[PDB]
């Protein structure tokens, strides 16, 4: 999971 | 927004759609190419091809279970492109590049047409 | 094999599937949650959820145009998860995390359950 | 395009  | 994003989600979705295709699950159309038949999902075909997008948004054709391609279309070129739609992988070879490019132009798959043009220009 | 791969293909496919969903094109099922209705594509739901995979591979249920979820399921939690399925983006917030995790457990969306568990553990 |  990432900060888009 | 303040969303988080799962990097591998789109690839995992496409992998699962290809697994449904392999097992012939929820396929809703047959594409006929020079008497060679390919089962697929209308939505995946539309998501990948400008031609299929136009065909399945047509009020009459959206309801067809069989689509016949132009007789000039090569079944192997179609098969390679169908595999690309479901995997992101294109089996481009010296022996098939002309058929693949002609099929991608007809199907309106602009990124495929682009890489074929570049691979051909490198060989001249 | 000797394939080439188009990096953005899977993301572009998912973006187009979400555009079909927005325009209600080729949606083939209604998911009913506490009298809130959500239109979607069966194949996308199956590609994202172990629950929908099991439902639409069932010989009788594969043919249903309406699916009713358990009354304990929260429509907002479902809506957030449906958006995630079609975009890879999860709108996870302090105010919705419990509903989102409970919905992801019911839908069998293991990666979502994992990030919710981690976000909850960080707040304790 | 890349070599996968
Ligand atoms: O090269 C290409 C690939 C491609 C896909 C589509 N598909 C869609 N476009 C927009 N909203 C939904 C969909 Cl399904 C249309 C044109 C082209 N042209
Ligand atoms: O967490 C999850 C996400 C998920 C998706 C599916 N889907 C499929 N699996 C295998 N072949 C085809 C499909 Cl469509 C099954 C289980 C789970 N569990
Ligand atoms: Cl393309
Ligand atoms: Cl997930």
């Amino acid at each position: 999971w990432v900060i888009p | 927004d303040s969303c988080i994003q799962f990097t591998r989600h789109a690839s995992d979705v496409l992998l699962n759609l290809n697994r449904l295709r392999s097992r012939d699950i929820l396929t809703d159309v047959v594409i006929v190419v020079s008497r060679e038949q390919f089962r697929a999902h209308k939505t995946v075909l539309m998501a990948c091809s400008g031609l299929f997008y136009s065909i399945f948004t047509d009020q009459l054709k959206c309801n067809l279970s069989v689509i016949n391609l132009d007789p000039e279309i090569n079944p192997e070129g179609f098969c390679i492109l169908l595999d690309f739609m479901y995997t992101s992988r294109l089996n481009l070879r010296e022996g098939n590049i002309m058929a693949v490019m002609a099929t991608a132009m007809y199907l309106q798959m602009e990124h495929v047409v682009d890489t074929c043009r570049k691979f051909i220009k490198a060989s001249e």
